[PDB]
């Protein structure tokens, strides 16, 4: 599987989450804070790589990346 | 209409046309100009 | 109805200042450079920005009128130049020998060497557009009414220029008045097409007629009396087709027979001029204006007679298809991309339909015997054919993105196609397959059968033959149809299928096109090249929604480069991406149809004919067994004829081999384009921005790199740009020459 | 302890706008990681304007 | 429904010659179904050799179009014993357990495409130098 | 649970979608309730009708059930899509949402995975970390 | 002939027209049925129609 | 082909050569092991630079032999 890691210049602005298409992220409370939120990604399995999470991100060079692993089924988005 | 010309692509234009005619004009009194003699 | 609204847009001149005024998008200020060219490619699509079907009606409407502003400028320039910077008087007393010319070239740096001997005492550029030979069967005999035509277009071009400030600006009609097809196709078929060519046949028998009547009596250009003479004069038309004397009355009595001398069906070529019979010509758009004044009063309009284009295609459905056309009316007049495609499809498919009936059929005196234009109208026509077939892929992609509706369309006939287009691309896919292999590999066996010393074992006249049966017998059922089927034709619809060699001059105006071996092989090129180029615009439109890849691919646009290096790599899926493949096949297709075309004419129709009788052809008759190997098509074509464009430096033919090896660059030039990608030039430009950062000089404006869409657009266009104009410079310096 | 309005040079070598002038907006009155804003006369490649650094990676060039 | 329900799909005139083939049919057994496909493709794939080849005007041209045809099936052969190695790997079971679905019989299959490839080669090159 | 059966919408079509690799392993299905009779798109081919239901559909792929979830969000505003995917020959029951709300809004009791506390321009060089089973962005 | 086409074309393509009873009335008002928009169309078709069968024979 | 023409073009036309091998009765039976897709964006960059290569090194070694053979 493709693996996504979400680095700690987030903001909680929810872009990433809505702009994937393979429902991959999602948001969880932060710790020190416990107002702001970051990123996260539970199902890393389900990733096809399109990036499209990058293309959202609106920190200066993205909080949240993408690096294309192993070709499983899902993530060469095969329908057979 | 002033502030038109003064626009990129017309006074990209008449310049080019106005560089071009001062270049044609020139090889029609002086031809073929290779060297300084 | 005629609904309108009065001054919607003032004229004013504050968004003439303001680039990009028309979007939200826009008109902000250039942050990047990227706006320059995000500016001039979303400028003509209305639909983006607008979001108002009756404004974005308006402003296509008045800006056709803008477009026919150019071409009647374009065709006053066509006229002017006829009238003043031509050789057209002289022509007209010798049209086989003097070589039709205008566009004399200035005297500077030395480009005053095209002004070549072009025949007579004039000296100009030896043109290839078949202007003098339209205009001699359109009667002119002097320059003073081209240079009337001239201003006439000039008047016409100020008044659709006005009409198009008009309709816009100040008398916008609604958008009920743009929904009103049936209206709209009563008028534009008997009014636009019915009287234009009842009023165009008017011209023929008038004014035609009468001067080429005398032209081939071949009196002089001066001695034959002016063409009003015809109208006023009744005695002057009386000697010639002695049928006017008897006045309207034939015609409104029925007794059309009296009008057999020139309302004919000679059917053939003139044996004086090489061209169509005018009178052939007249009766012809006199049949066309009936037929069409009559068709455009079939649809329904507020006095209830008339059909109704909506109740035709309700009760238009059968049991494979289930709603039938239902859902096609209300698709057709609300989407303006879905009338683009169409109505782009065929006038595309009908400039190739000229291009076909204008060579085998000349319709102008002196077109057949001129090589030198009736290639280049061929190959313009074709040319011009096939961007209008993408331009139909291309509409048709945009349709789906936006203007496709899945609660008007439930299972009707665009519900249905969109439902098994895995049916129709793959029975297309194994097509374009079963045909590369069984016609270009015929050509390959052929290439390795005469390169092992086996000439007895390929496919050709002298081997294992392929005769195209099927072709030969169309050939035979139109060659002997004048008198058997069509009993009052004098002559055959062409003399291309079968009949005499037509000679005027020392030169073939027209003789039998035979078939062959070679043209079995090349007919079935053109059908492979057609069909691939068929399948990636079909699997444009087909999947622009959506595919198992993407399956919000309308979500994401009709022009998107890519969806990211994920999924394997999603590059090229949108739909705009299948317009861009489908230009270099239809690239492809077409230039090899305008190979066949070149080489076919030379070798066994154009040439020469002796004082006894017998044919010496350009190339000598080398299609048969040359043209079935890929190598016979690199010697003895590409090769052999290409010797008249690079040994054209110093002589009148130099700017055809400036232009073709100019043409190559910017060709060789667009592989920069479409093989390398975006992302290296904006860290290369990252070192420039830094070397114009050091001093202090940078613009505000930002440097990128052309976009990934924009990168394959800027690619495509140079390397269309760059064949043809390769192909331009080498069909018209070697007809020049041989023709 | 950079304040708002000042205009400041970035260090953080990851950045579009590193060793480059901005002015910082605003700063977060709270114990959050990387609450400096600065706004930037030139946009990156996804055309944004603005971005949350650290007091670490700005100065005070005033 | 997935599948598309057109008038002539799930046709009974096209549905009995599918369930007729000697791929399909119930009855035979995998030695036996390979001997009826290998005497089908082996009896017409001698034709196109013998009137279209490197030499057909000699002694001398049906045999060795014929000794070509009997080289593709001996080809094929290793092809349907590469395909039966690599798709039945330890016999891999499936929903449907056919000679196609899991392996089962597969050998046998192999060997009855020889020898019914090569017999109908063989066969027709009887019917066109002979007979 | 996935509650087959239930009505497939009133359909008839596709040759896009849901071939040989269903019936192996892990084909999707989304379910949801429409409150219309309505027709949407597809994204094998485009037209269905959605039924008042309970409606059901088996997709091939997840990316084919959140953008057909998206659409049901945008163009109907039914928000309650349902995505799973099968059991024996499949893998994963109850895909989304995933913790009883959509992955946009806060929930607490997610933890955070896939997170780095650091950012990317702290990230080491891949020498350091040559012939050794770290990777260059893992923590 | 031709006044027979007429009768002709307003026999069988008079019951063919789909909507009837438009405008516009007869100039006096008069009640006459066929108004004059189908009397110019079953005109205009027997000249069509009387015109082929003048030239065909 | 592999240089101008990119992937995502391909993966698309091979979801219908999958589709249309898997409903064609007697070829249905036949199954591949690997699922075909289409070659990758650093693969037929390679592929597309091979054959790029090789064209441009075979076809300049028969001009450059044949033109110089017939003449010396
Ligand atoms: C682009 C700038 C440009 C410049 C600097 C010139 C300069 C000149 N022109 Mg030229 N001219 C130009 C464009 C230009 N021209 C263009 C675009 C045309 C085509 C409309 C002409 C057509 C033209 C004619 C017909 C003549 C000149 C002549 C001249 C010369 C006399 C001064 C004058 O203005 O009249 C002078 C060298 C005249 C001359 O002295 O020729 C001997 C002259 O008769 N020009
Ligand atoms: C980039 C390389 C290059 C160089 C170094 C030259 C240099 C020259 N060319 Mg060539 N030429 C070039 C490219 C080049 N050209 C290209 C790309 C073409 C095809 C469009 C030509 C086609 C061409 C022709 C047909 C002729 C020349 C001529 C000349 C000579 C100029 C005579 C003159 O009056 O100018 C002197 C100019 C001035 C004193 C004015 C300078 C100020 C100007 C207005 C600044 C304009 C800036 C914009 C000069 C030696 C002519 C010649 O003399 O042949 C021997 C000549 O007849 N060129
Ligand atoms: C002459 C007086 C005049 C004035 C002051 C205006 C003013 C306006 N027009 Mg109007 N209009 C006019 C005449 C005029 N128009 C004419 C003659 C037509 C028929 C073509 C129209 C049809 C029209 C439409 C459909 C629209 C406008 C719109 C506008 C508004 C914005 C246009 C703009 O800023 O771009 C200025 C544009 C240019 C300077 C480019 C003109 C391009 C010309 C027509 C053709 C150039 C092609 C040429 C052949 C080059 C070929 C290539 C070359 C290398 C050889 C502005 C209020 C727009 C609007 O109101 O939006 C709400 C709008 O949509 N106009
Ligand atoms: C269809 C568009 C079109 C094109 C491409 C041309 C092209 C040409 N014209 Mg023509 N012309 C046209 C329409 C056109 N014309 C129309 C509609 C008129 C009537 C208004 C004319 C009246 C005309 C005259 C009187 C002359 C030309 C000349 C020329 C040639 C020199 C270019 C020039 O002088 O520009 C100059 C540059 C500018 C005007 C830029 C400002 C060039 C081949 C000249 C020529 O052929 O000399 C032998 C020439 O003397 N043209
Ligand atoms: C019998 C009267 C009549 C005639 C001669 C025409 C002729 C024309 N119309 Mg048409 N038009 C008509 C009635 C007519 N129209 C009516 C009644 C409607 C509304 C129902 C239209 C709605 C219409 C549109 C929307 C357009 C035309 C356009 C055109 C032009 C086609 C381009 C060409 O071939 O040159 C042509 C001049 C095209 C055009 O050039 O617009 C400027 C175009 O876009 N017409
Ligand atoms: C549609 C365009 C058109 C126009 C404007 C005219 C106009 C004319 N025709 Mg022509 N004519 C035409 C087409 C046209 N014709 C066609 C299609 C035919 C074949 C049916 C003819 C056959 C014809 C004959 C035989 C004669 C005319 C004549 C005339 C002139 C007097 C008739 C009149 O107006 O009353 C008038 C200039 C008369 C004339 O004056 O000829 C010199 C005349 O004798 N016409
Ligand atoms: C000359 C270069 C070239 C060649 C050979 C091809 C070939 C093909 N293109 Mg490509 N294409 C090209 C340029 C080329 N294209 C370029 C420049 C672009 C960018 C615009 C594209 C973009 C493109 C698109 C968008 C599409 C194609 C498609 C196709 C395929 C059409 C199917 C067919 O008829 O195959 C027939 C095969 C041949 C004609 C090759 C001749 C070889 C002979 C006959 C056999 C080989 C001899 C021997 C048996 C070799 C094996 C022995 C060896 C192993 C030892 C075909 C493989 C289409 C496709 O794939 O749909 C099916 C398609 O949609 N191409
Ligand atoms: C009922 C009597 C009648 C008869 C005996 C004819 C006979 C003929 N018609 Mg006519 N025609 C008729 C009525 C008739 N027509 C009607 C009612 C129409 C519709 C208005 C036509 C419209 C028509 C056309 C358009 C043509 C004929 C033609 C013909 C001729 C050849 C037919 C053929 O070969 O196919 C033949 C003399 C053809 C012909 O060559 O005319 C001489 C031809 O082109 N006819
Ligand atoms: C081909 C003749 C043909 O078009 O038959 C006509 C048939 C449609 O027949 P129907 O009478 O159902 O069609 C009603 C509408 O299609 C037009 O009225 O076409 C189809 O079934 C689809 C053809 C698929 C094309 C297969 C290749
Ligand atoms: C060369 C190249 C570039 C670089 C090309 C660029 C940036 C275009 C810039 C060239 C033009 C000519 C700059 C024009 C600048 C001014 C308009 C010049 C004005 C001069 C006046 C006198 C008219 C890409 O960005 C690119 C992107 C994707 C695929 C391939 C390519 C590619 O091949
Ligand atoms: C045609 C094409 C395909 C489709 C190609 C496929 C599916 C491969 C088909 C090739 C067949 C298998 C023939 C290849 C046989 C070779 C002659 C030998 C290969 C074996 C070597 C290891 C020796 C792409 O996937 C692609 C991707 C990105 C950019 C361009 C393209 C592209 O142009």
């Amino acid at each position: 599987a493709h693996t996504v890691k979400i680095y700690d210049t987030c903001i909680g602005c929810t872009q990433c989450v809505r702009a994937c298409p393979t429902d991959v992220l999602e948001m969880v409370p932060w710790d020190g804070c416990r107002a702001n939120q970051i990123a996260s990604a539970p199902r890393t399995e389900d990733c096809v790589g399109c990036k499209r999470c990058e293309s959202a991100c609106p920190t200066d060079f993205l909080s949240i990346r993408v690096y294309l692993g192993a070709e499983t089924t899902r993530s060469m988005g095969l329908g057979y | 209409f002033s502030k038109y010309l003064s626009t990129a692509p017309v006074i990209g234009t008449l310049t080019a046309f106005f560089l071009a005619g001062l270049l044609i004009e020139i090889n029609r009194f002086n031809p073929d100009l290779l060297v300084y003699p | 109805k005629i609904v309108i609204d009065k001054d919607p847009v003032s004229t004013s001149f504050d968004k003439w200042a303001v680039p990009g005024h028309f979007s939200r998008t826009l008109a902000k200020g250039p942050k990047t450079t990227t706006w320059i060219w995000n500016l001039h490619a979303d400028v003509h699509d209305f639909d983006s920005y607008t979001s108002d079907l009756e404004e974005v009606s308006r402003k296509i409407f008045s800006a056709h009128f803008g477009h026919l502003a150019v071409v009647f400028i374009w065709l006053s320039g066509a006229y002017f130049h006829g009238a003043r910077f031509s050789n057209y008087e002289a022509w007209l007393s010798n049209p086989t020998t003097i070589k039709p010319s205008a566009q004399v070239v200035w005297p500077i740096v030395g480009q005053e060497i095209l002004n070549g001997d072009v025949g007579g005492g004039f000296q100009g550029i030896q043109i290839t557009s078949g202007l003098f030979q339209m205009w001699r069967a359109s009667g002119i005999t002097t320059e003073l009414q081209l240079y009337v035509t001239a201003i006439g277009a000039l008047v016409m071009a100020a008044l659709m220029l006005f009409a198009g400030w008009f309709h816009y600006h100040k008398a916008a009609p609604k958008l009920e008045w743009f929904q009103n097809a049936e209206s709209m196709m009563n008028h534009h078929l008997g009014g636009l097409f019915g009287l234009g060519s009842l009023s165009w046949a008017g011209h023929q028998i008038h004014v035609s007629l009468p001067v080429n009547k005398l032209l081939d009596s071949g009196v002089s250009p001066q001695e034959i009396p002016l063409p009003h003479e015809f109208i006023l004069n009744k005695d002057l038309i009386a000697q010639l087709y002695p049928s006017f004397g008897q006045g309207l009355t034939p015609f409104f009595t029925l007794n059309w027979n009296e009008y057999s001398d020139f309302l004919t069906f000679k059917g053939g070529l003139n044996p004086v001029t090489g061209g169509l019979w005018l009178s052939d010509s007249a009766h012809h758009h006199l049949a066309i204006a009936v037929l069409f004044i009559v068709a455009g009063h079939m649809y329904r309009t507020n006095w209830g007679i008339g059909h109704s284009m909506k109740e035709m295609y309700d009760s238009h459905k059968g049991p494979f298809t289930g709603e039938g056309h239902k859902g096609v009316y209300e698709i057709f007049t609300n989407s303006w991309h879905a009338q683009l495609s169409l109505n782009l499809a065929l006038f595309g498919s009908l400039s190739i339909i000229v291009a076909h009936h204008m060579y085998s059929m000349p319709p102008y005196p002196y077109l057949a015997t001129d090589y030198a234009t009736s290639l280049c109208l061929f190959t313009h026509h074709v040319w011009i054919g096939g961007f209008l077939i993408v331009g139909a892929g291309a509409h048709a992609a945009i349709f789906m993105v936006r203007d496709y509706d899945p609660a008007q369309n439930y299972n009707n006939l665009v519900d249905r196609v969109l439902r098994h287009r895995d049916a129709i691309i793959s029975h297309l896919n194994w097509v374009c397959i079963f045909l590369g292999f069984h016609s270009f590999g015929l050509y390959i066996h052929n290439d390795t059968m005469r390169a092992l010393g086996r000439p007895q074992d390929m496919f050709s006249d002298a081997a294992i033959q392929l005769q195209p049966v099927f072709a030969q017998w169309v050939q035979g059922v139109n060659s002997a149809a004048a008198g058997n089927t069509a009993p009052n034709a004098l002559a055959n619809a062409s003399y291309a299928f079968g009949g005499d060699i037509v000679s005027v001059g020392g030169k073939v105006a027209m003789m039998p096109i035979s078939l062959g071996t070679a043209d079995f092989l090349v007919h079935h090129i053109h059908a492979f090249t057609i069909h691939v180029t068929v399948l990636i615009l079909l699997k444009g439109v087909l999947f622009a929604r959506n595919s198992r890849l993407i399956p919000d691919k309308a979500n994401l646009g009709f022009r998107f480069p890519c969806d990211g290096p994920g999924r394997g790599g999603t590059c090229q899926v949108s739909a705009w991406d299948h317009v861009f493949l489908g230009l270099f096949w239809m690239y492809n297709s077409l230039s090899v149809v305008l190979f066949h075309f070149s080489w076919k004419m030379q070798s066994d129709v154009w040439g020469n004919v002796t004082a006894d009788g017998a044919v010496s052809h350009i190339t000598g008759n080398n299609f048969a067994q040359g043209a079935i190997t890929i190598n016979g098509w690199l010697r003895d074509f590409l090769w052999a004829q290409a010797s008249q464009v690079i040994q054209s430096y110093g002589s009148a033919l130099s700017a055809y081999g400036l232009m073709f090896l100019g043409a190559h660059f910017i060709w060789a030039f667009s592989l920069m384009f479409l093989f390398s990608g975006r992302g290296y030039w904006q860290e290369l430009i990252e070192s420039i921005v830094w070397a114009h950062n050091k001093l202090k000089f940078a613009p505000s404006i930002q440097p990128r790199a052309l976009s990934i869409t924009q990168g394959r657009a800027v690619g495509v266009a140079h390397y269309l740009l760059g064949g043809i104009a390769t192909t331009w410079s080498f069909f018209h310096a070697r007809i020049i020459s041989v023709g | 302890m950079v304040q708002r309005g000042s205009k400041v040079r970035i260090l953080r070598k990851e950045s579009y706008w590193y060793q480059e002038i901005g002015t910082v907006a605003s700063i977060d009155q709270s114990g959050i990681k990387y609450p400096v804003i600065v706004r930037f006369e030139k946009v990156n490649y996804s055309n944004v304007n603005s971005n949350n650094f650290s007091l670490d990676e700005v100065v005070e060039v005033e | 429904i997935g599948h598309l329900s057109t008038p002539i799909s799930n046709s009974s005139a096209v549905n009995g010659l599918l369930a007729n083939l000697p791929a399909y049919r119930k009855g035979l057994t995998p030695r036996l179904r390979g001997l009826e496909i290998g005497m089908a493709h082996g009896y017409f794939l001698t034709g196109p050799f013998v009137e279209l080849g490197p030499l057909r005007n000699t002694d001398g041209g049906i045999l060795y179009g014929s000794l070509s045809a009997v080289g593709l099936v001996v080809i094929l052969t290793a092809c349907l014993a590469l395909y039966g190695k690599a798709n039945f790997s330890g016999s891999s079971k499936s929903k449907d357990a056919t000679l196609w679905e899991s392996g089962e019989g597969w050998s046998d299959f192999v060997s009855g495409w020889l020898i019914g490839g090569a017999g109908s080669v063989g066969f027709a090159y009887l019917l066109l130098q002979y007979i | 649970t996935l509650n087959l059966n239930a009505p497939t919408p009133i359909f008839g079509g596709s040759t896009g979608g849901l071939l040989r690799k269903a019936e192996v392993e892990e084909f999707y299905s989304i379910t949801w309730t429409g409150k219309s009779e309505t027709v949407f798109e597809l994204p094998t081919g485009g037209a269905a009708i959605m039924r008042a239901g309970e409606n059901l559909l088996r997709l091939a792929r997840k990316e084919q059930c959140i953008a057909l979830g998206a659409q049901l969000k945008d163009k109907f505003k039914i928000t309650d899509y349902k995505i799973y995917r099968v059991y024996p020959s499949g893998e994963v029951q109850f895909l989304h949402p995933k913790d009883g709300v959509f992955p946009e809004k806060v929930n607490p009791g997610r933890v955070a995975v896939g997170s780095n506390k650091r950012r990317i321009g702290q990230n080491p060089d891949p020498a350091k970390l040559k012939f050794k089973g770290q990777e260059t962005f893992d923590s | 002939v031709m006044l027979a086409s007429v009768l002709f074309a307003g026999a069988v393509g008079g019951p063919g027209i789909k909507m009837k009873g438009q405008g516009p009335a007869w100039p006096f008002n008069a009640q006459i049925p066929f108004t004059p928009s189908e009397f110019l169309a079953v005109t205009a078709l027997g000249h069509i129609i009387g015109t082929g069968v003048i030239l065909g024979i | 082909m592999f240089l101008i023409s990119w992937r995502g073009y391909w993966q698309e036309l091979i979801e219908t050569l999958v589709w249309a091998h898997e409903r064609t009765p007697l070829a249905n039976l036949v199954r591949w092991k690997d699922k075909p897709v289409a070659l990758s964006i650093v693969q037929a960059r390679l592929v597309g630079l091979a054959h790029f290569a090789v064209g441009y090194i075979v076809t300049y070694a028969a001009f450059l032999i044949a033109s110089t053979a017939s003449k010396f």
